[PDB]
């Protein structure tokens, strides 16, 4: 058995960023999802940098 | 191996956490500790001062450091709930061990309601003592040095860290060198990881090894002693035996412990023959 | 040391080839063909495979019935075979039989009636034949395998050929089909077992005399193949057993990789649950597999064609859910032909070969394969001295250099049949042609 | 429709050059500028980004 | 095949020419003399475990490097085990025949997680074929035990290490053993087996426990996975015409795409089905059977009733040109059997182990067409014909019918 | 360490008569005061089990031997959570602190071991 | 909505004369304009399964039928993906828009409804 299947910490990635099985005909509406995850992300990088500054 | 290899990381992760929090107080143990414990920085070779710069973000802790610190004081203990979720999660694939050292595969109990009410007790016997603290004796704990609003120009008698740190600043104290000195005292932390390695028994703790729990006493005591050694002055005889014990602290490890779990081997097998 | 192989031609160019065993009493004569499907176009694919039953049907002398009772008084049996590069046509009997089988191979290449009324009755059979072969999955993964690596070209075609042109194969396609291929340059006479050399020759002079040479005689076995990259999946959920062939383009029977591709396939190996020693084979994938229960069985190969080949592993595995770990374990080991092998697994694999190539010809039919074969192909018996010097010249760097333009990164043609949903698509089996570590 | 041996045709997408190295060669042609893009953004974006933790301009003056 | 003796073993050999030797080890432990229902094909799948000298891990690495070959089968009558291999390496399989026969380990663990699953999978490939179920049926009505008992294990009775270790005890001996090597120099084996094979123990002579006794009657074996049928005739002196009759009405065609001149593949004529006779000599009795399988079991009663006639048509007349097919066909069976390693390992096996000189395939008797006729007369008359049924058995014949 | 270690070096002690003189006395006494036999173990009972060897020799335990070690471990954790000691016949007397395991493991690290040599020979 | 609710109320409509020959031009309209036709789906391929009713009722498919369904729904998933429509043959002709899975379907309802009035009975 691969080790991204074994180990259960890979295997919780795994499961939702690799082998998590998807429609083969999701159309470019699905992608807001990754966008939501994109400012999510950005939003706690810059917002902690403000946060450095900020009084 | 990997839920005590990530608890190594949130003990890191808690010790970088209450340094920070520690200097937001800014009193004259806060500046004068974040003063000498980001020197330890510089040690860096090439590139050490400039790091040290870019953390403060000048040239000596000031505003623009405690208002880092802030920020990240606050968002530390959300990433150390992580690797704490993280640590039991790869526990989970094994279970808890038990103080026999055997599987229980064999007799297992839910965790509730039996270890909910088990928990309580200790959740009491802990709130009685956090009471007796925070209400009767809330400074006892402290430094009364915090209570004077930090000045770079008046250095205080002692600058010691947090009383939890002291056997890490006991060690680093023992090596000469500056780099020496931060190496042994990050390795103190991380030597802990091969624990796995050097534990060469072919029993699961120390239930049933009478050398063993002598070693492990003396280690404890020995790392208690460290403790006190952290916040003495400079002085003899108190180098010397900081020095000692500092051997010993790695030479459990190193030495001690694989020593002592490989005899332990052969007597069991040689014993109950 | 075996007996030297002998060899001799007629005027019209016909090869006989003999390998004389004095502790055998039977014999193995036949002629092999280097001819078969591959000849055919898009229109008469299947003449060939038509043409082997029909042989059997009834000469100009004797009739079918004849026929039959002809070769059961001789004692033996005849058999035949039809590929895509090479016809046989062979008869096993008794020593002192051999004059009446080489006369009979004789009649019914050279004199077969092909009468219309037997072409109707056997175009049923073939059609039958059809839905028949699906139950042989082996057959059918490889047939699909072909298909694919040589998409619309000569060697994608099947034998049997499509249902379309078994209906409309007419006496004449059949008598023009065997009117240009088989000719006397591109066959030999084989004899193996009882037979001499000597009288075998007299008996192709007096048989096999009569026989059209072509008009360019090329040597035997002369030949563009262009791989396709691409998959075949033929999902049948109520098969309980998945059948996966992996393959990537191989080597042609005369290139100078051809024992470096041998050497490479004896590494990864073949493996089967139900054999006892399989479990302790020392084959890094054998032990991958028997220790996770990943396979019932895995066979490597490496098919070879006059111009090119196929190189590659066919899997059986009633593991359903675990079908990615078998082929991303297997395409790792490929991966370690480029990246890792030393002189452990070549030396140890050459041992295995050295006698391997010695121990597959144990009866006179498998005598009788080699010398045909070899002929066919190479245009000569080589003796085994000479395949102990090509497999010792075989290097670790030999096999890492071939591997390295032959499998490492690059497409494979890939067949799944039966449960086969957790197969993962093109892609994630084609980046496992590679590892990002390396 | 019915023989599952004949191929669909597959004429309108296949390259006639489909093994050569250079064919493959093209293709991480792209996938390299596109890493090369990717690690030069990620340069810029970490350097300039993480000099806001460096002295500010009034803390320099 | 030159017979000598090397210390008390009984040793054959053949020289060649040719780079490969085969050199098989026949033991008198085939299922006639099996102990417990299973255990000779359980001991012939303990072969080339763990030894005491070498582990079952260490000779498959071993026999890798020299690229040596191994192959095991049970009978009625032996169990062989084969190796084969470059004809230089005699010395390292006559050493590993050695630690199998005297130092076996014979461990509980190799028997639950190795051999008898092994067994196991062995039987269910054989199974897969009806027809193998409808022989082996045959021999179990004809025989009861002995030649009756089940060549292979099964499920429903299971073998126990201690079935298996007792079994060893009496068949791994000098004088249930011999060896025959294909492609061997004679002398060489002689001195190798002698200095190999000096300390297996004497033992004695395996027996069958009871004399063979022979029975009529009907098996009705109700598969789902195919349908066949076996007509037995039990034999009580074996006599070599049966041979000759077996290949006479013969059954499987000797050419590509026909049905074949024989009268039992004349006898499937409009049938997808098919038909072999065979004759088995065990010696003391035989079995001349008549085994037909098909996807129809109307088509196999079809077949079934044509079989019947054709042994009958059979014992009234026989043609001199049919005799002289008969003879022809029964030299080349007989030809190919000395040759094939499996069956010729056994061949010598007997004359070694029993006394029964081999018939060589140039000594092959020619039977007139009185004798054959004769001897199909006596099997049309049999008082106890068996009748072994596979698959939808509701639908396929019954002895009285036929 | 693997037990095949540890039942090797015990065996060079073993022999040496001085070694064992002054080993043999010590081991019985770490035995003791161990004191894994007032919870009625057997010292085999202890081995670390977490490991595809040791399941395997479980596995291959006959399974009278497998139910009595169930047994044991049941109670012992019993006593454990109890804090309790075992009296009269659940303490495991010295001549029922039988090595049922090291048998089954020792064959188990063989093979193991074998395979980890023959996975690196080179033909010479 | 239960497909049980669904067919009784467009039986109610078909059976009103006056309704049907305004309702049944309509329905025909919507249809055309769904465009469920031009992937080649029949209707009853796109109602919700993801409920324990509606999987009892695929189950009860009979094989090929079942398998004619699973060809139907990974072709449309194709011609979805490639953004194209179906042509020639793949197209649904309103002949072939057969219901196949309704019967199925208001069977495994009518028992669920049952259950549950039954479940509600008061002995009188
Ligand atoms: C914010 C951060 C920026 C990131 C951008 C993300 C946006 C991507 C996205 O979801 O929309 C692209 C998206 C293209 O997605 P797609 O996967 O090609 O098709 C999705 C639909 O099935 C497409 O539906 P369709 O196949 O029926 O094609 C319809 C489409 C044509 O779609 C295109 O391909 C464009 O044209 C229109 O609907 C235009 C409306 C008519 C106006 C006159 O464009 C649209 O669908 C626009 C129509 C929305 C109204
Ligand atoms: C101070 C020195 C402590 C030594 C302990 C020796 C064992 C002992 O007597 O403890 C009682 C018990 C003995 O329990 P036990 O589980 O070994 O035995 C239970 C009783 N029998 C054997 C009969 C089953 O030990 C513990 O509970 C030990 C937990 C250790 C926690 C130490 C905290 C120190 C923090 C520093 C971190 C760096
Ligand atoms: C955000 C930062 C991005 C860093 C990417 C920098 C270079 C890595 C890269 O381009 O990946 C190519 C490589 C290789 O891409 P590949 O996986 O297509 O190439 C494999 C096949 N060979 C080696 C024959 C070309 O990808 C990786 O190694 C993964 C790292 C990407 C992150
Ligand atoms: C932002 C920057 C873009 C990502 C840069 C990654 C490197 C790009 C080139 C590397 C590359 O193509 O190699 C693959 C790496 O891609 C990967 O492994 C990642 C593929 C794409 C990454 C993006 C994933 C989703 C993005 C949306 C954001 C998600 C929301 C969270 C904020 C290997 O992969 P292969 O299988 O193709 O290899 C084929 C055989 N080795
Ligand atoms: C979902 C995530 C977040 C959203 C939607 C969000 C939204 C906003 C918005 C709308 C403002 C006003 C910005 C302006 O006009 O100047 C702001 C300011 C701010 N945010 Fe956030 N924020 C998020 C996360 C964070 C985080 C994690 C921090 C960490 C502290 C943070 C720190 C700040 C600070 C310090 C400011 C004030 C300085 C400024 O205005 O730029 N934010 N945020
Ligand atoms: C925020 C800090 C931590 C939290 C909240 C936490 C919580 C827990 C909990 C709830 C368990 C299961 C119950 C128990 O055995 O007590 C546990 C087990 C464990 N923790 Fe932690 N932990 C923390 C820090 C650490 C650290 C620093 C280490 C190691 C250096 C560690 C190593 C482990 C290990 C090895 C176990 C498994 C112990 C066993 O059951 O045998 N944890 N932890
Ligand atoms: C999105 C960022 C990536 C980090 C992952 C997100 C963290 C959330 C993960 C924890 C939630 C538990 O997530 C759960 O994991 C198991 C295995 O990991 C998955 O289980 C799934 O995959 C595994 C194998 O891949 C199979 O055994 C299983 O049959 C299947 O359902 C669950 O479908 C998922 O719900
Ligand atoms: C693991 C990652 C490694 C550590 C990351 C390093 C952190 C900080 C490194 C350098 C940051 C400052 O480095 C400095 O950056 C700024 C851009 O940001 C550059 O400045 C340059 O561009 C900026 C605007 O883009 C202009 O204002 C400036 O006049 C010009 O010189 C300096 O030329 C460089 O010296």
């Amino acid at each position: 058995m691969a080790l991204r299947k074994k180990n259960s910490l890979l295997n919780m990635a795994n499961s939702y960023v690799l082998d998590s099985p998807q429609p083969s005909n999701l159309n470019y509406f699905w992608n807001f999802g990754s966008l939501l995850a994109l400012c999510l992300v950005i939003q706690l990088a810059t917002g902690i940098t403000l946060a450095m500054h900020y009084t | 191996v990997l839920p005590w290899s990530i608890g190594v990381i949130i003990f890191l992760l808690l010790i970088i956490t209450a340094f920070m929090g520690y200097v937001l107080v800014f009193g004259q143990m806060s500046l004068w500790g974040a003063t000498v414990i980001c020197n330890l920085v510089s040690a860096i070779p090439w590139l050490g001062e400039d790091i040290v710069h870019f953390l403060w973000g000048g040239f000596s802790v000031g505003n623009p450091t405690l208002q880092r610190f802030f920020a990240l004081h606050y968002l530390m203990p959300f990433v150390l709930a992580v690797f704490a979720l993280l640590h039991l999660i790869a526990l989970h694939t094994a279970g808890s061990s038990n103080p026999l050292g055997i599987t229980s595969n064999v007799d297992k109990l839910s965790m509730h309601p039996y270890y909910s009410f088990k928990d309580l007790i200790t959740v009491f016997a802990f709130l009685l003592m956090f009471t007796l603290f925070v209400f009767f004796s809330p400074d006892k704990l402290g430094h009364p040095d915090n209570y004077i609003p930090a000045n770079p120009m008046v250095t205080p008698a002692s600058i010691v860290p947090e009383w939890y740190l002291l056997p890490f600043y006991a060690i680093l104290r023992a090596i000469p060198d500056k780099l020496g000195g931060v190496i042994a005292m990050v390795a103190a932390i991380l030597i802990l990881l091969i624990l796995p390695i050097v534990d060469r028994s072919i029993i699961r703790g120390n239930a049933f090894k009478p050398i063993s729990k002598l070693l492990f006493g003396f280690f404890i005591c020995n790392f208690l002693l460290l403790g006190v050694l952290g916040q003495v002055h400079i002085e003899p005889p108190f180098i010397v035996l900081g020095q000692i014990c500092t051997i010993f602290y790695f030479s459990y490890f190193l030495i001690l412990l694989p020593m002592v779990s490989t005899i332990e081997n052969i007597f069991f097998y040689i014993g109950s023959l | 040391v075996s007996p030297k192989t002998r060899t001799s031609n007629l005027k019209n160019g016909l090869t006989i080839a003999s390998e004389s065993n004095p502790l055998v009493q039977t014999a193995t004569v036949g002629v092999w063909i280097d001819a078969g499907s591959r000849n055919e176009n898009a229109y008469n694919n299947g003449t060939a495979h038509f043409f082997e039953h029909l042989a059997f049907k009834g000469t100009d002398k004797r009739s079918q019935h004849q026929l039959e009772l002809d070769i059961e008084n001789m004692g033996g049996h005849l058999n035949a075979y039809t590929s895509r590069e090479s016809t046989v046509y062979y008869a096993k009997s008794f020593k002192d039989d051999v004059p009446k089988s080489v006369e009979i191979l004789a009649d019914i290449l050279q004199h077969s009636k092909l009468a219309e009324s037997a072409i109707d009755r056997e175009r049923e059979v073939i059609t039958r034949e059809l839905e028949e072969v699906n139950k042989q999955y082996e057959e059918v993964v490889f047939d699909h395998l072909h298909a694919t690596a040589f998409m619309n070209q000569p060697l994608g075609r099947t034998i049997l050929g499509p249902r379309e042109n078994i209906q409309t194969i007419t006496n004449t396609e059949l008598r023009k089909f065997i009117t240009e291929n088989y000719t006397a340059d591109r066959m030999v006479l084989v004899g193996a077992g009882a037979v001499d050399h000597d009288a075998l020759v007299e008996l192709a002079e007096k048989y096999f005399s009569h026989l059209p040479s072509s008009q360019s005689p090329v040597p035997l076995g002369t030949p563009i193949p262009n791989f396709v990259g691409s998959e075949v999946r033929l999902r049948d959920d109520t098969m309980p057993v998945a059948h996966i062939a992996i393959a990537v383009e191989g080597v042609s029977w005369t290139s100078e990789d051809y024992y470096t591709a041998l050497v490479a396939q004896a590494i990864i190996g073949n493996y089967d649950r139900a054999v006892g020693t399989s479990r302790h084979q020392g084959s890094r994938l054998s032990n991958i597999v028997s220790e996770n229960n990943l396979a019932n069985s895995f066979q490597s190969f490496s098919t070879s064609y006059s111009d090119t080949g196929l190189w590659g592993i066919y899997l059986t595995s009633e593991n359903t859910t675990q079908i990615d770990d078998l082929v991303h374990f297997t395409l790792k080991e490929w991966n370690r032909l480029s990246t890792s092998v030393s002189n452990l697994q070549v030396e140890r694999a050459k041992s295995q070969l050295k006698a391997g190539l010695l121990l597959s010809l144990d009866g006179t039919t498998y005598v009788a394969e080699d010398i045909g074969r070899q002929l066919t192909t190479l245009g000569r018996r080589v003796t085994p001295a000479e395949v102990e010097a090509k497999l010792e010249a075989v290097t670790e760097h030999d096999v890492r250099a071939w591997a390295q333009k032959t499998l490492y990164d690059k497409d494979i043609a890939l067949v799944g049949l039966g449960p086969i949903e957790g197969l993962y698509d093109y892609n994630r089996i084609r980046n496992d042609m590679s590892m990002m570590r390396w | 429709g019915k023989s599952t041996y004949k191929i669909p045709d597959f004429t309108p997408y296949l390259k006639k050059d489909r093994n050569t190295d250079a064919n493959r060669l093209f293709s991480y042609f792209m996938i390299g500028s596109f890493g090369m893009l990717s690690a030069a953004g990620a340069k810029a974006t970490v350097q300039d980004f993480l000099s806001n933790m460096s002295a500010s301009a009034d803390v320099l003056a | 095949f030159s017979t000598a003796e090397a210390a008390g073993v009984k040793v054959a050999a053949q020289d060649g020419q040719s780079p490969i030797s085969d050199l098989s080890v026949v033991l008198r432990g085939g299922s006639r003399y099996a102990t417990v229902p299973g255990v000779s094909h359980i001991l012939e799948k303990f072969a080339f475990q763990n030894t005491v000298p070498k582990s079952a891990l260490r000779f498959v690495r071993e026999l890798e490097l020299f690229g040596g070959k191994l192959y095991t089968h049970t009978t009625r009558e032996h169990i062989v085990l084969r190796t084969q291999f470059l004809k230089q390496d005699l010395p390292y399989f006559v050493d590993a025949f050695a630690n199998v026969l005297k130092e076996t380990k014979f461990q509980q663990f190799e028997l639950t997680e190795r051999v008898a699953p092994v067994a196991e999978l062995d039987l269910l490939k054989r199974e897969s074929d009806p027809a193998f179920t409808a022989l082996e049926a045959a021999h179990e009505v004809a025989f009861r035990t002995g030649l009756g008992n089940s060549v292979y294990a099964q499920g429903y009775s299971p073998v126990t290490l201690e079935d298996v270790k007792e079994f060893a005890r009496q068949v791994y001996a000098k004088q249930n053993v011999a060896v025959v090597g294909n492609n061997v120099v004679p002398a060489d084996l002689q001195q190798l087996v002698g200095t190999a094979f000096a300390d297996l123990q004497e033992g004695s002579k395996v027996t069958q426990a009871g004399t063979t006794t022979l029975h009529g009657g009907e098996a009705r074996v109700r598969t789902s996975t195919g349908n066949a049928l076996t007509i037995a005739l039990p034999i009580a002196e074996p006599k070599p015409v049966y041979h000759a009759l077996a290949s006479f009405l013969g059954g499987p065609a000797s050419m590509p795409w026909s049905v074949g001149a024989s009268p039992l593949a004349q006898a499937t004529v409009g049938t997808h089905t098919s038909v072999k006779a065979t004759y088995h000599n065990y010696g003391d009795a035989g079995l001349f059977a008549i085994t037909i399988k098909g996807d129809s079991p109307a088509e196999i009663s079809q077949v079934a009733h044509k079989a019947v006639q054709a042994l009958k048509d059979t014992g009234a007349e026989v043609t001199e040109e049919q005799a002289a097919r008969a003879y022809a066909k029964s030299k080349f069976a007989a030809a190919e059997a000395f040759e094939n390693p499996d069956s010729s390992a056994s061949v010598i096996g007997m004359e070694l182990l029993s006394g029964v000189s081999r018939i060589a395939p140039e000594n092959v008797q020619k039977f007139t067409p009185a004798e054959l006729s004769e001897a199909a007369a006596q099997l049309s008359a049999s008082a106890k014909p068996v009748v072994a049924a596979v698959g939808q058995v509701h639908a396929l014949p019954f002895a009285d019918e036929l | 360490a693997s037990i095949t270690s540890v039942v090797k070096t015990s065996e060079l002690i073993l022999k040496s008569p001085l070694l064992s003189k002054i080993v043999v006395p010590l081991a019985k006494t770490y035995v003791k005061f161990s004191g894994y036999r007032q919870l009625g173990f057997k010292m085999n009972d202890l081995i670390i089990e977490e490991t595809p060897n040791m399941q395997l020799a479980l596995r291959r335990l006959p399974p009278t031997e497998s139910y009595d070690r169930v047994y044991r471990l049941i109670r012992a954790t019993q006593f454990s959570l109890s804090h309790k000691l075992a009296t009269g016949n659940d303490i495991t007397k010295p001549e029922e602190d039988d090595h049922y395991l090291i048998p089954y493991i020792l064959d188990v690290e063989a093979e193991a071991f074998e395979k980890d040599a023959l996975d690196n020979l080179e033909v010479v």
